[PDB]
């Protein structure tokens, strides 16, 4: 039993390692059986800090790491009278005094869509010319 | 089965005891005929703005 | 629909809205447990500070934890917390992932990390830098040479100190 | 090698096929009439109460349409903002050598290269992290002829006996001159000096 | 009873769906200003800015 | 289809392609001085 709720099936542990599945409270769980565990922060030092003492690193390493980011998504386009009459007569004049929901309907999708056209267009047309290697 | 469509020849199979299959969405895709028995496949005509 | 059953089945016929609304919300719960970790658990390992303290005159015993109190939170974090003041037919609350408590150990680690080490330990390992020593290069990187932070290092202590009694005073 | 690398990119496509989907999985639903199938409720019934049902399938299907709008507005916000930045990180990062801490790359950056993907960018961010620390001890001035040497640029070190100047991140000791060091009035007020020449 | 409890079922999800649209909009705006938390944390707290 | 559209993107993928080889080559042979 927990704070978060009651856990069936799984044993307690005194120790603590990372987080697998977070469950909740501070606790979670993960396999061996599967066993649930307050989760742990990280490795604790305490570093030597002193008044006269300094550390000047002696080597370097170059790493290099990954960074994704989405810019777009798919343009979208309805139309009313297909979607909702599904091409019939009798739906279309019943819909016709609905007023005009359609206008504005088309008229967000086509933003979103201009937006999405200026949002990849912003992103990397930052160059004037075309270099060659 | 009232649908609107254009109507092609299609390679699918049908086991002997289905009338007309579909894909997903429940949207029809494939039908056989009641007199010769054949499968046809359904595709409906294209519109755009 | 309140546990009845032909409020069940004539809601059933409305297509697929509450899976939708669960989705939502539920987005909104993992969206708020990511955002707390990426605010707030920016180190890789929990410093401690030293048990013996001799920052140059500088004092930070008002916002270094107590041991006294068991969430071992500073005083301005008591005094925050005592500041504000905040299950029925289907709503409910979840907990968050994080409880106050490791919330208050990062700080406290942050916190020890910048005050021994500088801005190194977030670009690698924390290297030692006595701390009279760190404030000149924190002078040398706004066109002031370091020359002054030596010659009126108590006032300086001074001013810092007061600055963080006033603070004290305010909020309270 | 590794999969579930591309998280961000897969999580979008898929959000947005699961709202196409759904949206079009809505046209099966009573909402409330005796059949969602229009040409039956057309074919088995009169006008007078058929307009009733189909007002139903109209007011539903319009409820729908309305909600998917609206999530596609969201998204968009979102996605513009996320746009925002990765512009900022293309001009900021690609185009010049970035100062702010940890804005792109973790360490000290070098640069950046740009690959395009299907619905996105993927920056490689080259950074600098040293390695193998060691132990000095340190001293803010120099006293020397009563006066106070203060570094150009770098710190003091000593390894125990001698005393050097160096940069602050590799360590290169040079033996103290004045050319790398300026005075500042006489030494009696600096809490942490040390004699030397 | 039917019309009764089709009102009632169409009331109560219109304002479950208002109420669920206001805490989008409020999560983003919330996650918006952890954003800037976050950069605040890291320029500022890690470096000098 | 059931009168729903997806419409193409203004810049196909060869061209995003081209920026991101003119701009990799430019930060190669230049630096960042053909940023400004
Ligand atoms: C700095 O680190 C590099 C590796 O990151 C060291 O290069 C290695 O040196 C050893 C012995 O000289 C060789 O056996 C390895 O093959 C080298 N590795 C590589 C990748 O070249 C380098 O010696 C270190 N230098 C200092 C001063 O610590
Ligand atoms: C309906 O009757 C027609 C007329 O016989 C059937 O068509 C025959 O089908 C068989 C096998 O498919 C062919 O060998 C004959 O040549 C066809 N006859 C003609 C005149 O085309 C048809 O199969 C029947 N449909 C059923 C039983 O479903
Ligand atoms: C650092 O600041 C704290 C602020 O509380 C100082 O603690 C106070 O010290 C005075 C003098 O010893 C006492 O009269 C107060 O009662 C203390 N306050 C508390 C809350 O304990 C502390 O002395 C300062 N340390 C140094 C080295 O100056
Ligand atoms: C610099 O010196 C300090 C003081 O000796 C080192 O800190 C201790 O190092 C020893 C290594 O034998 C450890 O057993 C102790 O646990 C360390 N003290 C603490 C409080 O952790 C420090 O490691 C030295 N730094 C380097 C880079 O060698
Ligand atoms: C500290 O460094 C200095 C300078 O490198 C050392 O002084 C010389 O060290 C070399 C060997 O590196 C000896 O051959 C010389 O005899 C030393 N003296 C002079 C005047 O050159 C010094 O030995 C080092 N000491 C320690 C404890 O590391
Ligand atoms: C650094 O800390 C040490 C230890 O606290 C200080 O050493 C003390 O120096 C005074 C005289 O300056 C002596 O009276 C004490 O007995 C020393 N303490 C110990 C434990 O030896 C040293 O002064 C400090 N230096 C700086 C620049 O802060
Ligand atoms: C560093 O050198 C100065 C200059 O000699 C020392 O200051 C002298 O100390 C002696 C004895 O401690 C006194 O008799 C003199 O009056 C002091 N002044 C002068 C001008 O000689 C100082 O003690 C040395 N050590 C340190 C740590 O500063
Ligand atoms: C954890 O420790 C407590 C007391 O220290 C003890 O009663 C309990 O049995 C321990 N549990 C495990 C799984 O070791």
């Amino acid at each position: 039993q927990t704070r978060a709720g009651c856990l069936i099936g799984a044993e307690h542990v005194n120790n603590s390692y990372e987080c697998d599945i977070p469950i909740g409270a501070g606790i979670c769980a993960s396999y061996q059986s599967i066993i649930a565990y307050t989760m742990s922060l990280g490795v604790e030092n305490s570093v030597a800090y002193s008044n006269n003492s300094i550390a000047i690193p002696t080597n370097f390493t170059i790493s290099v790491t990954t960074e994704i980011l989405p810019v777009s998504m798919t343009k979208t386009s309805v139309d009313c009278t297909m979607y909702i009459c599904g091409d019939s007569t009798e739906c279309s004049n019943l819909l016709l005094q609905y007023g005009s929901f359609c206008t504005q309907l088309n008229r967000a999708l086509t933003g979103i869509a201009v937006e999405q056209d200026k949002n990849t267009q912003e992103v990397f047309a930052q160059v004037k010319q075309i270099y060659k290697t | 089965l009232t649908g609107t469509g254009v109507l092609t020849e299609s390679n699918k199979k049908f086991l002997p005891f289905q009338q007309f299959g579909r894909d997903i969405a429940d949207t029809t895709d494939a039908v056989r005929d009641p007199q010769t028995l054949e499968i046809l496949d359904i595709t409906p005509c294209s519109f755009g703005g | 629909c309140g546990d009845s059953t032909e409020c069940s089945n004539l809601l059933l016929q409305y297509g697929s809205f509450c899976t939708q609304l669960n989705r939502a919300l539920t987005g909104i719960a993992v969206e708020q447990d990511k955002n707390t970790q990426e605010v707030f658990a920016q180190v890789k390992q929990i410093y401690k500070t030293p048990p013996i303290k001799d920052f140059g005159g500088f004092n930070f015993s008002q916002i270094l934890p107590d041991p006294s109190k068991p969430s071992k939170r500073s005083f301005i974090e008591d005094l925050l917390f005592n500041k504000v003041t905040l299950k029925f037919n289907g709503l409910t609350v979840l907990p968050p992932l994080l409880t106050d408590e490791m919330i208050a150990q990062y700080t406290s680690a942050l916190l020890a990390g910048t005050i021994t080490s500088g801005w190194t330990f977030g670009a690698g390992a924390a290297l030692q830098i006595p701390f009279a020593m760190q404030m000149a290069y924190r002078f040398n990187g706004i066109g002031v040479t370091q020359n002054v932070l030596y010659e009126n290092q108590k006032l300086i202590a001074n001013q810092f100190n007061s600055a963080i009694g006033k603070i004290q005073d305010s909020l309270s | 090698s590794t999969a579930s690398a591309l998280g961000k990119l897969q999580d979008v496509v898929n959000q947005n096929a699961q709202a196409l989907n759904t949206l079009v999985k809505q046209l099966s639903s009573n909402f409330g009439a005796i059949s969602s199938v229009l040409n039956d409720i057309l074919s088995r019934l009169d006008p007078p109460e058929a307009e009733v049902q189909i007002d139903r399938l109209i007011t539903g299907r319009l409820q729908s349409l309305q909600t998917y709008v609206t999530q596609q507005l969201i998204r968009a916000a979102e996605i513009r903002a996320s746009a925002n930045l990765a512009a900022t990180k293309m001009s900021e990062c690609v185009l010049g050598q970035s100062k702010r801490v940890d804005f792109c790359g973790k360490g000290y950056h070098l640069m950046s290269f740009p690959q395009s993907a299907p619905h996105g960018v993927v920056f490689l961010h080259v950074t600098y992290v040293p390695a193998q620390e060691k132990n000095f001890t340190t001293a803010p001035a120099i006293c020397h002829d009563g006066k106070a040497h203060f570094p150009r640029e770098g710190v003091f070190v000593s390894n125990g006996t001698h005393w050097f100047v160096t940069q602050r991140n590799f360590y290169e000791p040079q033996i103290i001159t004045t050319d790398n060091t300026f005075v500042s009035g006489n030494c009696d007020v600096v809490i942490g000096i040390v004699n030397n020449t």
